[PDB]
Order: C-alpha cells, then structure tokens, then sequence
C-alpha cells in the first residue's frame, strides 16, 4: 500500500479451544544477497577414500528459504507441556503464512566506515513451491528454522540443492533448477505476501507410553489349553530321548503361544557415558551400523525405531540411533557429552526391540542322534506378520513433518526422525532480494552486469497452524506421570533468558507421558 | 595406451624456481585427479600435491605448502607443477600419477624428470 | 596425518619360497591400501589395490588381505622377477602416505 | 502508483497446452544515459579502397530499444527439446510485453568516491514505433537482447540508424530522425508501460527433416514408360554415329524422367576444420562471395539456403554460407575455430543443392560432324519453374523474425539468417531517461543546456508469446532421431553454470529431428 503505513501486525499466541489447538509465531528475520546474486555449481572438494562417502554436487543459489519445521517455532515451553500431559495425539491441520513489514537498506560503505539507508523501490522475490517441483531440502534437520524464543532476530539460510553425482563429477542425468524461472511475487515496503496451506491426512503422533508389555498380554491367573514341548530326554544317559509336554501357564510365561511378535530391528552398536567401560579404540566410524547406496555408505541414523536402553540400564545408547541435541552455545566439532543432550527412546520398551540387543535366535540345522540342535543371533529382522511397534518420538526442538520420496513403494511411510511423513508436505518458500544493479557504462557493452548495490532486507513473519487434538480417555486408577518442572531453587529459570538476555532450552522434552493398554 | 610425460627437470641453485609440465596422451584427462609424486635418492618416494580434475580444488603437503602450485589445463590435457624457494631437501625424482577412479590409487605413473639442487 | 608401517624393512627368500608383508596403519583406512612394487629406474607399479584386490595383469601369485588398519601382503611361488622393492600406500586421505619400503633379495 | 508499492511481479515459465505453447520471460535490466542527452551525426572514420564497401552514413540517439529477438530469450533448453523433439512446426501467434518496477537513480561523485541515491521524482520515456516510421534495427542479428539465462542483469543497447551515404558524406535525400518527436509515455518509479502485439500470419516453420530425396521419389520395383537416349555410337570406328534409346528403370535412375528438381544455388567457397587441406594463402576476402550494391561490394552471408556439405564430408563448411557462433567467453576478433560453433544446414540435402558443388551442367555449344558436345558448369541457378526447396534452419541461440523491406516486389520473404519475415513484425520499443538539468545560472542564457545530473535507471521487462504448435502425424515404424543430452560423467552440467557463476550455452541447436516424407 504504502511507505508510512504497515502491512501487517504481530501474531504470537496459543488458542486451545476444545480439541483444537491454534498456534501463532511471528519473528523478526533479516535477508542478506547470497552469492552476489549468482548461481554457482558446488562439489566435495576432497579427495581419497574418505571422499567417497561424502562425494557430492550441486548448486547452489542466491535464494534463501523459510523453514517453520521444529516443533519450537509453533510451542512455547507451556504450551508443549499443556500437550503432552493431557494429550493421547494430536496431528497438524491447516497452515497459514503471512510475509510482511518488508523493509529493504542499502549499504554504501566508504573508508572503512558504513552507512545503510533504506531503498524505497527496491523489491523482494517471494514464491511457494506448490507444485513440489524444485529439489526438498525442508526434511533434512537443517538450521535456519525460526528462533524458539519470539524476542530473536534471525537470519534466513541459504538455499541449494544436490543433483545426481558420480564422485565430484556429474552425469547427464544431473538436473540444473533456475529459481528465476518461477513466477514469483515483487514486494516493495508497503507489499505484503500471504498464503495458506492445508495438511493432507496423517496419523496421529501417539504421545503415550504403553503400560502393558507386548509378552505380558495374559491373563495371570489361567492356563492356557495349549502345550508345548517340556522335555527331550528323561534324564542322564544313553537313548533317553523322549517327548513331553506341559501346558503353558502363569509358571511360565516365556513358552506361551502369543498372536503378535515385536516388530522390525537393525542392531546398533553399545556406547556407555561411562567412558571406562567402553573400549580403548577408535570405533565410532568402523563400528557403526551402515547402508550402503550406489557404492557409498551411510549411517544409520537415527535408524528403524528402536527402544534406546534395556530397563535399569541407561547409562547405554545406540550409537548412532539416538537424536542427539546441541544445548545451547555448544561448539560445532569434538565437543564432550555434558555439551549435548541425547535422547531415548525408553517407552517404546513395550512393543519394540531394544537397539543394542539381538532381536532373537533361529535354528540353524537340523538336529539329529548325531547332531545337536544349533542356534544363531539374529543381528536385524525385517517386518513379519504379527508384528507391532511404536514410531519414534518427537521433541520440542526436532523436526515436525517430512517429504515422502515419490517412488514406486515405501513402507510405513512415518519419517526416521519423528514426525509426519506427507506426499505434499507444506511447500517450501523462497525468497530473494532482487538485485539492483550499479552505474552500467555509458556505453553498450554486452557483458551481464557485475557490479550491483550492496543491499538487504529484514521484515516480519507470521506462520498460524492448527492442530487437531485426541484427548485421554483411561479408567487407570492410580494417578499419572507427568512432565513438570522441579521446585528446588536454582540460579536461572528454565527455559528463560539469562543475565545476559541468552535463551536455552534445558533438556529436550518429549511427548510421551500418559499412557495406553497395549 | 595411457602415456604420462614429465619435462622441465633439471639442476637449479637454491632459492630457485622450476617448473614441470606433464603430458597425457591416452585417456580423457578431465575425469581425473592427477598428483605429484616425488622420490628422493635411496628414500621411499612421497606425495607432493594432487588438483581437481576441473581444477577447482588442490592439496599440498605440509614441507611444501605456499612454495609450490599445482596447475591444470584440461585443453592441452598437461599438468603443471611450480616450484619456487627451492631446498637441498627438494631435489628427487618428480613422478606425475594418476589416481584411479573410485579406487584412488595410482594406476598409471609418468617416466619422471630429475631435478637436482645443488648449491654449486 | 596417517603413519604407515611396513614390517619387515628387508626380506631375502628363494625362488618358490612364500614371502609376507606386513603394513599397519596409525588410523583406520578402511579398505584404501595399494601395494606397489618397484625395480630400480623405473616408477612403482600398483599390483594390489583397495585391500584384497589385484591389478589386471598381474600375476595370481601376488595376494593381498586385511582392513581397518592391519594388512598384509602375500606372494607364493617366489619368482626372479618378483625380488624389488614393495611398498604399501594409503589413498584413504591427504597426505597420502607410503610406507618405508621391503627389500627383497636373491638367495 | 506510489513509491512503496510494486508495479508488476515476477513471470517466467513455460504453458503447454495443447497445440499452444506460451513461453514468458522476466529479466533485470539497467539503461544509462547515451551520449549526454545528445543526438549525433556518424560516418565512417576510414579512408582509401578498402573503406568503400564500409563506407557509412547516419546518427546515433541517446535513445535505448528492448529487443526480444532471440530464441533463447523465450525458450529455455529443456523447453526448445520439448519443442523440436515433437513438433513438425511453429510459429509465434500473440506478443504480450511490459515495462515496470522503474527506478531511477543519480550518482554524485565526489572525490573519485560515487554515491547512488534514489531520484524519486525522475521519469523514463517509451514508446513502440507501431506506424513503422522509424528505421528498423531489430532484424540485423545484433547483441543487446535478453539474456538466455534469467538471473542475468543486461544492458539496454543504444539506438541508432543509418540513412543514404556517399562514402562517408551524406546527399539530400538522407532523412533525419528526432524521436523525441513521437508521442511517449512517461514512468516515475509508481508507473508501469505494457503492450499487445499480434503476429502476422506466417508459414509454420517447417521443423523436420526429409528422409526421402529428391532424386529417389521413384517406385523402386517399376519401369517408366519413358526412353531415353542411350547411345549415339555403334562402337569405335568411322561414321558409326546411330540413335538408341532404352527404359529408364530401377537400373538407372539417374536419367529417369523427374517432375521436380532441387533449388537455386549461388556457388560458396570450400573451407576444410583441417587447416593442412586448405590452400596457404589469405582467400577469405578475396575468394568470398559477394554482391554488389551502387558500386559497395557485401559478402554474401549466410545467402541461399543451401546443404553445407555432401554426405560424408563433415570438415567442409562454406565460406561464408554458415552461421557461427562464439562460444561463452570468446573474444572479438581473430579467434580460433574452437572458439566459435559453426552451425551447418546437412538436413536439407535432400531438396537443395550443396552449397560448395555446382548446380550442374549445360550444354554450351551445338554438337555436329565437326564439333563434339561441350557442356559448362552452372555456378549460379536462380529460380526454375518445378523448383523445390527449404528454409534455413532457426537454432536456440537464432533470430526469431526479420522485416521485409518495403518495396515493389520480393520472392519467398523469408530471411536468410533464419526465421519468420513479416512486413509488420513486433515493433520497437524505445526508452530513455528524461534528461534533468543541473543548477542553471542566475541570469538568463539562450543556449541550451549541456549541465545535467548523471543519472541511471533499472528495472524488469517481461515478455510473453505464445506459440502455435503443428504436431507429428507420422506412420514411421522404427524410431525417431531425437535431440538429447549425453550421460557420460563432466565436470559441468551442459546448458547449467559453472562454479564461477556463469551460464553457457555448449553448442547450437537446431531445430531439425522428426522426419517427413518428401
């Protein structure tokens, strides 16, 4: 509309009405020129064995990106906790997107010192990928998400994308995107930019523990009227095998028959926090639990979905089958254990196998009066009928929802590291500033211009969800778990600001405290 | 089929400068990554510097670093090695490798030129 | 960077005798070991590469075994022309790195 | 508008629909004021014999034109394969164009230290020249255009024309043109300028190649009911002179009697990619050929359309029959053959004759008991009745249309370096900054005023066309030559940018794949 009146208002605010949650953030965030306004190719620069694993190409572009996908964009500490321990699930609904109070500054610096000024008719590119046709970078975990705490200024990130590679080179399989080749909406200061959004059936995250354990399914108190096999001998001796059967009972609950298994398990390798018990080499990388693709490995990681620990042990965790959280102002490399915050997937213990053990054992022969029957480890199992399990959990700081690849098949679409999986997740949403050139040359030259006006913009986001909620409905007697905050006194608040206005987030919160009969 | 030529070895005093250029005949140069490797009299040979088959990349070793440049030209399918600031430690065979693809060991290695040295 | 260790420094054998080389290595290298052999004059040539496998046109009388940061190279039925100088590199990262070198020698 | 509003938003994309394409490109450009506000008389600088063909006569304009002109301005490389992979022709239907996001800027400088700074209040001119009365500049394949790739900013080029000469001097029937004496609209930085343009009907270009030949139309099973003369002598002797005649049929075809015969020809020079089978001496001048006009001697360029080369012979191109490109980054002047991309017209051999062979052979003289049969070589054919022939071929990086000039007659308009001739083709689109004049002095001055403010503008032009399809109808059973990417491994993807920023186009495109029959 116009220079001296504003385009939009400040939204942050959580509304629960029924079994409806609505949530609202606005941010403050701030745009720089990326690349000085060019695409430009991108491959691993290294070389060597170790390479290979980690070889890429792409592009990447002068655009930046917007990204709501963490739960603490949406939830306030409150908030989550008023979810998590009235809840039985809940799932996103609509989406809403407003982009405003759009101001763009120019920066003329001269003699080491800056002066920045706005730039009335400058203008900012803004578009949605609706039709999912750009490359999906929104279901990697990335940074650049908006700050959890509302008073923060942030930066948007850079976006750029990996095409098919062999090694550093290409193929001509390789596809190149020009984002310019979209149309997309010019904003200049009074502009203001909005879309909505609307999320395509999922599940329900279950936000439950299970208070019953997928072997204990029986009645304590009856038999069965199944037998099973007791005894193969009568006793110490020659011939004396034989054939005997009891009926399985509250005796013996391991022999019973059952109707559903646990479900699907890939084994991690064992770390303890206590350092001395852990061996004395370098096993991180050549003991982990891998996939390999087209020749080059990855980890696993988080991996199948798996219980973290066995009961009474939780000095373990898998190696890489954890999600594992930066507190805050901890370094990037080689930072000790008391500077993260990893997490476990104990509640699960009920229908899934646990990470770090043996999904079972099989016979592997045939036994004979020559031969004594044989058994082995089963170091991953695959889904079998009858089998049921938990998905992981999802945390105030990981990722909300997930791209579904699109491909011929999939399996439990439900993302690895928690969340939603969607075949039309909300759509990326991209942004630039338009370049502004400088003084071109008097006369024509046929070069594209190099030389441009050092400029950025900052403005206001407003992203408003709905969330649909299913609330508890349990007969259990004795009172519940819930997630609280502890009464003893402390130098800070958690989940403040401290003295030096810094926001942290303790320990990472997860969703399941009320629980369900298996 | 594959041929790898190296030329400019010679005797230069020290703090002197010299130059190696290498020849490549029988492969498609551009796919590669193509390193130096140099071996002292009586001594192991040892890796001196490796450039991206483009050219956006290169690696040094650390005796080496800031006095040498490695360079590629794809058209003329050679590769060059600047030497400046040159030691009684510098002085070996200069052998020009390629690295094998996905491997990256030396498959194919250049005849070599020798370059002494001497503070005579 | 990466040490590479080679054991024995020198080795004299004869003709059909069955020679060993062993090469350790500081940090895991994976399967990125190459054994090079080289006669005076002339540039190390590559007879095993990526651990366990063998250069096409070479000899099957030359093995190669190992990973992680233990190898080990075998030759059976020692032949004139294998005595030279053998090498064991790692292309695993930069600094590439060789080892001290096995000597070999006629008796 | 107002300041702070947008005045148009981003368009680039492709619209497939049917028979109907609508490609709409968006770019970035920047106009700077030419020669001081100034128009100015132009001659050639050169003097002596070499001068004549040169020799020149006109006036430069501080005036700028937007020109479209290209293919790679409207179509991108995916969308120029999705054209001639399945189209047997194309045409441009409608023309939609506009103008907006204007912004004028000043640059003060000071002490060798330039400060830009919005100039609110400035305006910029444009009108369309819709009546055709100012000389047309847009059908001489020149640089300026949009450029291919969409994030590049460009250059406006300068307009100017050039009237009747004598040598360098002009004569009194050399007109003068002030195109401050049209009507234009005037854009502060609110306003915007657009406008509609509908394409003359014009022939499809015909996108497809021939896989029949002229010569071979025949039924290969069957005689003609036609003789021919076979033999004039009995054999080797004294007065052995007779008259035989024989069928024409499968045996020889090449006396069959034929309805149509191939098109005219005007004789190139033959010039090898290998140097060693070229002559060594300087020919390219002097062996070139040309046509002469009121005593000025021009090259003909490209000229007739006509086969570049035989069948088999590749490494021959003509003289001057071709057309040729630089590749991206290759200099002006005196460059290698690897620098530049020569384009070649072998798909037209079946209907016309090669460019660098003679037409064929006359009989010179009559034959008698006295004379023998002499015959002569026809280096130029111009147009037979039961003439056949094709156009030029149009390439991704070519022209789109030309203008016919305007005169008594012309045969088959359409333009030599390829595309649509039209007498009414888009029109030109003329822009400048109104020039604002710095602090007159105090007292009055009749002089004009040669003080002004240094003063720049930039801003996004859009262009939309859309394009009339005619599909493939074929009943050919194997399959189709068609245009595609190699997959072999490079260090760049073709048709992408490098790591330095910059987009390239790896070679020419034509437009020649699906086949008819002739």
């Amino acid at each position: 509309d116009g220079v001296g009146s504003s385009s939009g208002n400040w939204h942050c605010d959580s509304q629960w009405l029924g079994d409806r949650v609505i949530t609202t953030s606005t941010r403050t965030w701030a745009l720089p020129t990326y690349n000085n306004h060019l695409y430009k190719q991108i491959s691993n620069s290294t070389s060597g064995g170790s390479s290979n694993d980690n070889a890429y190409f792409g592009y990447s572009t002068p655009w930046g990106y917007f990204d709501f996908n963490r739960f603490h964009c949406h939830f306030s500490p409150r908030d989550w906790q008023r979810l998590i321990n009235n809840n039985w699930g809940f799932r996103p609904k609509r989406l809403n997107f407003k982009l405003f109070n759009i101001q763009v500054k120019e920066v003329t610096d001269n003699n080491g010192v800056k002066t920045i000024a706005n730039n009335l008719t400058s203008t900012v590119q803004v578009f949605t990928d609706s039709d999912y046709q750009l490359p999906y970078v929104l279901g990697s975990a990335h940074e650049g998400c908006l700050p959890p705490f509302p008073a923060d200024v942030f930066m948007i990130p850079q976006y750029g994308y990996l095409t098919l590679n062999d090694g550093s080179q290409a193929v001509g399989r390789s596809s190149f995107y020009c984002l310019e080749y979209f149309p997309s909406q010019m904003l200049r200061t009074g502009n203001n930019f909005q879309f909505s959004y609307e999320f395509e059936n999922v599940p329900f995250h279950s936000s439950y523990a299970h208070s019953q354990s997928l072997d204990r399914l029986m009645n304590p108190l009856i038999d069965q009227y199944l037998y099973y096999l007791s005894k193969t001998i009568n006793g110490s001796g020659q011939n004396q095998q034989t054939l005997k059967f009891s009926v399985a009972g509250p005796s013996n609950m391991a022999v019973q028959g059952r109707n559903y298994i646990p479900g699907p398990s890939y084994r991690q390798q064992r770390v303890s926090t206590t350092v001395t018990q852990n061996n004395n080499s370098e096993f991180a990388w050549p003991g982990a639990s891998s996939w390999a693709l087209n020749g080059r490995n990855s980890l696993m990681n988080p991996g199948p979905a798996m219980a973290s620990h066995k009961e009474g042990e939780d000095r373990f965790f898998p190696l890489s089958g954890s999600l594992i959280f930066g507190k805050q102002g901890t370094g990037r490399d080689n930072v000790d254990a008391d500077k993260v915050m990893i997490t476990n997937e104990e509640e699960i213990k009920t229908t899934n196998p646990v990470a770090t053990e043996s999904y079972g054992q099989v016979a592997t022969n045939h036994q004979s009066a020559q031969a004594q029957a044989q058994t082995g480890w089963v170091q991953n199992q695959g889904i079998l009928p009858g089998m049921v399990w938990q998905d992981r959990d999802v945390y105030l700081q990981g990722p909300i929802w997930a791209k579904i690849p699109h491909t011929d098949g999939n399996f439990h679409p439900s993302p690895l590291m928690g969340g939603f999986g969607m075949k039309h997740p909300p759509p990326q949403i991209l942004i630039k500033n338009t370049p502004v050139p400088a003084d071109p040359p008097t006369a024509f030259n046929k070069d594209k211009l190099n030389s441009f006006i050092t400029q950025y913009s900052t403005g206001q986001v407003s992203v408003e969800i709905e969330w649909e909620l299913q609330k508890e409905n349990s007969k259990r007697w004795n009172p519940e778990i819930q997630y609280t905050s502890n009464y003893y006194k402390s130098n800070n608040v958690e989940f403040a600001v401290n003295t030096e206005g810094v926001y942290s987030e303790p320990r990472p919160i997860g969703t399941r405290y009320l629980t369900r009969n298996l | 089929e594959v041929q790898l030529v190296e030329s400019g070895g010679g005797l230069v005093q020290p703090g002197g400068s010299l130059r190696l250029s290498c020849a490549a005949s029988g492969f498609i140069f551009s796919n590669y990554w193509m390193s130096w490797v140099r071996q002292a009299p009586g001594k192991g040979p040892e890796w001196v510097a490796n450039i991206k088959q483009d050219g956006s990349a290169n690696h040094y070793v650390d005796s080496v670093k800031g006095r040498f440049t490695i360079s590629r030209d794809n058209a003329k399918n050679s590769l060059y090695l600047q030497m400046n600031s040159l030691r009684a430690e510098d002085t070996a065979v200069y052998y020009c490798a390629r690295e094998a693809y996905q491997d990256w060991n030396y498959d194919y290695w250049g005849q070599g030129t020798l370059v002494t040295v001497s503070s005579a | 960077d990466i040490q590479m260790t080679q054991s024995p420094s020198s080795l004299s054998a004869s003709v059909g005798d069955r020679v060993t080389v062993t090469c350790r290595a500081s940090e895991f290298i994976s399967r990125y070991l190459n054994w090079y052999q080289q006669k005076p004059g002339k540039a190390p040539k590559v007879l095993i590469y990526a651990a366990s496998s063998l250069q096409s046109g070479v000899p099957s009388r030359f093995s190669g075994s190992g990973s992680g940061t233990d190898f080990t190279l075998t030759i059976s039925s020692l032949q004139p022309e294998d005595f030279a100088t053998y090498y064991c590199q790692q292309s695993y990262s930069t600094p590439y790195t060789f080892g001290q070198g096995t000597k070999l020698e006629i008796k």
